[PDB]
């Protein structure tokens, strides 16, 4: 299990950006990824969550109508397309891989993280 | 503006009758009534009061469809009928209105919401009748060969039912979509008298509130009346103003010691 | 899909055969609240909703009005005035992977109980203590969902169960067609008609959308059958004095 994140640099407000991270190693018992956002002055936040088994995606009310997440089962890929970028989205984005123990408690793998900046 | 020379009759119910005169009491378009000659060569928003008469005449498929509704916007239920191909469409969601629905341009439906029935399925005048009662939606139509230059021909022929729709959505609006002749008329409760022939088609009709002769024909249940004198109706005068004279004094009734009393 | 993400499908404007539904297969649980299973076909309503979810055997009893539990309070809630049926059956063959099937998950806690017919899809980290947690799971902060221990060797109390709930005019099931008789006066009932008389042929020509036919004094004298579009006549069989 190793989370490697690619993409995400310096963009202009009102633009678009897509980030993709790959998971390689041990097969995950639970099909559940997610995207996290850590503001420089705040803590980790929730951006999107996709299961794939149910093909249902969840977004918070802050970015419900702007952030879209997609997954590629064959390539073990996940994507997060960001549209209508604002100055509040300037933060570091992380990738999360969820696994479960024998008892059933869900685990979480933390990726390296990619820095995303929105500047004029 | 133009009038209507005895045009706009339709089969009331689904009953076969032969060589018999009948009396019906539902909504029609009164004979010799003023209509609006809308010309688009443009599409306003017209109200919907109990029924609408529609007609058009063009050598090319300028007319496309209609956009019904009650508070037309992206916030309530609606209805949409268009013909952009060899197929028709029906929907009860719409909710994508705009200020210029002129439409392979299809810039009408910007959005979508909770949807319903999917009846997506299969010059000259083309007259239509629309009415929405008892929670059902009914339409009528007919097509006839025609040659004219200004308004409309003479003669008449009834319209036959086409479809039905259990929509249940209130309608208080009406629009149109083009791509020539486009008339509009309204409906009103009247009483008629229709004549059937042997095969079962309406071939003549007379009204009951047009002229005294028509009243006599309706009261005698015939199309020919012999010489004489007849009793037709009654005559009375309606009031004009109102008088509500009442006593003079003013003082509020004491109910506190009755209702809000301390000790009973 | 899982119980925490139960799927809902709407049924309307079509013919449903309720009796055949029970006879298609064998269901271990079949409980109807406010609906008579015998007269299941003898109903005519407007809105039909089929909510379905996967739980274990011991959580089956929680799918009922006025029930409490993890699933009843955090995954799916049934209103106290529920008018429908609950159908469940074991799914240890096709819906049970060999060894701790982790595809199915369920919710364990929330900030408040779920309203009836409400689905929760949020994956926000639950704060179970005074120590705050910002997008990080750990002490006093656990994921709202946990994986099911679905194993083929598990007991029937933990074996997976797919449950279908039916929640309730355009939805009804008609039946009872019959052949036709001629030249003998019988009792007939077409669609919305009743009367006694003999039926013979006729030479009348109808129109492509007419069904009945009335003479003077409003009495039926011609009927079109809704199976072969053949015209018919109606005369009453004899009566008289003695
Ligand atoms: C219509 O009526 C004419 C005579 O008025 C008759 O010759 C014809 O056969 C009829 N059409 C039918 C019965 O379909």
């Amino acid at each position: 299990v190793q989370l490697v994140e690619s993409g995400g640099g310096l963009v202009q407000p009102g633009g678009s950006l897509r980030l993709s991270c790959a998971a390689s190693g041990r097969t995950f018992r639970v099909n559940l990824m997610g995207w996290f956002r850590q503001a420089p002055g705040k803590g980790r936040e929730l951006v999107a969550s996709i299961n794939g088994f149910d093909d249902i995606t969840y977004y918070p009310d802050s970015v419900e109508g702007r952030f879209t997440i997609s997954r590629d089962n064959a390539k073990r890929m996940v994507y997060l397309q960001m549209n209508s970028l604002r100055a509040e989205d300037t933060a570091v984005y992380y990738c999360a891989a969820y696994d479960s123990d024998y008892d059933g408690r869900l685990f979480n793998y933390w990726g390296q993280g990619t820095q995303v900046t929105v500047s004029s | 503006y133009t009038n209507s020379f005895t045009r706009g009759v339709y089969y009331p119910d689904k009953v076969f009758r032969s060589s018999v005169l009948h009396s019906t009491q539902d909504l029609f378009l009164p004979f010799f009534s003023n209509v609006t000659w809308f010309h688009a060569i443009d599409n306003p928003v017209l109200p919907f009061n109990d029924g609408v008469y529609f007609a058009s005449t063009e050598k090319s498929n300028i007319i496309r469809g209609w956009i019904f509704g009650t508070t037309l916007d992206s916030k309530t239920q609606s209805l949409l009928i268009v013909n952009n191909a060899t197929n028709v469409v029906i929907k009860v969601c719409e909710f994508q209105f705009c200020n210029d629905p002129f439409l392979s341009e299809f810039r009408v439906y910007s959005s979508a919401n909770n949807c319903t029935f999917e009846y997506v399925s299969q010059k000259n005048l083309r007259e239509f009748v629309f009415k929405n009662i008892d929670g059902y939606f009914k339409i009528y139509s007919k097509h006839t060969p025609i040659n004219l230059v200004r308004d409309l021909p003479q003669g008449f022929s009834a319209l036959e039912p086409l479809v039905d729709l259990p929509i249940g959505i209130n309608i208080t609006r009406f629009q149109t979509l083009l791509a020539a002749a486009y008339y509009v008329g309204y409906l009103q409760p009247r009483t008629f008298l229709l004549k059937y022939n042997e095969n079962g088609t309406i071939t003549d009709a007379v009204d009951c509130a047009l002229d005294p002769l028509s009243e006599t024909k309706c009261t005698l249940k015939s199309f020919t009346v012999e010489k004489g004198i007849y009793q037709t109706s009654n005559f009375r005068v309606q009031p004009t103003e109102s008088i509500v004279r009442f006593p003079n004094i003013t003082n509020l009734c004491p109910f506190g010691e009755v209702f809000n009393a301390t000790r009973f | 899909a899982s119980v925490y993400a139960w799927n809902r499908k709407r049924i309307s404007n079509c013919v449903a055969d309720y009796s055949v539904l029970y006879n298609s297969a064998s269901f271990s649980t079949f409980k109807c609240y406010g609906v008579s299973p015998t007269k299941l076909n003898d109903l005519c309503f407007t809105n039909v909703y089929a909510d379905s979810f996967v739980i274990r055997g011991d959580e089956v009893r929680q799918i009922a009005p006025g029930q409490t539990g993890k699933i009843a309070d955090y995954n799916y809630k049934l209103p106290d005035d529920f008018t429908g049926c609950v159908i469940a059956w074991n799914s240890n063959n096709l819906d049970s992977k060999v060894g701790g099937n982790y595809n199915y998950l369920y919710r364990l806690f929330r900030k408040s109980n779920l309203k009836p017919f409400e689905r929760d899809i949020s994956t926000e980290i639950y704060q179970a203590g005074s120590t705050p947690c910002n997008g990080v799971e750990g002490f006093n902060c656990y994921f709202p969902l946990q994986s099911y221990g679905f194993q083929p060797t598990n007991g029937v109390g933990y074996q997976p169960y797919r449950v279908v709930v039916l929640s309730f005019a355009t939805v009804c099931g008609p039946k009872k067609s019959t052949n036709l008789v001629k030249n003998k006066c019988v009792n007939f009932n077409f669609n919305g008609l009743t009367g006694t008389g003999v039926l013979t042929e006729s030479n009348k020509k109808f129109l492509p959308f007419q069904q009945f036919g009335r003479d003077i004094a409003d009495t039926t004298d011609a009927v079109r059958d809704p199976q072969t579009l053949e015209i018919l006549d109606i005369t009453p069989c004899s009566f008289g004095g003695v």
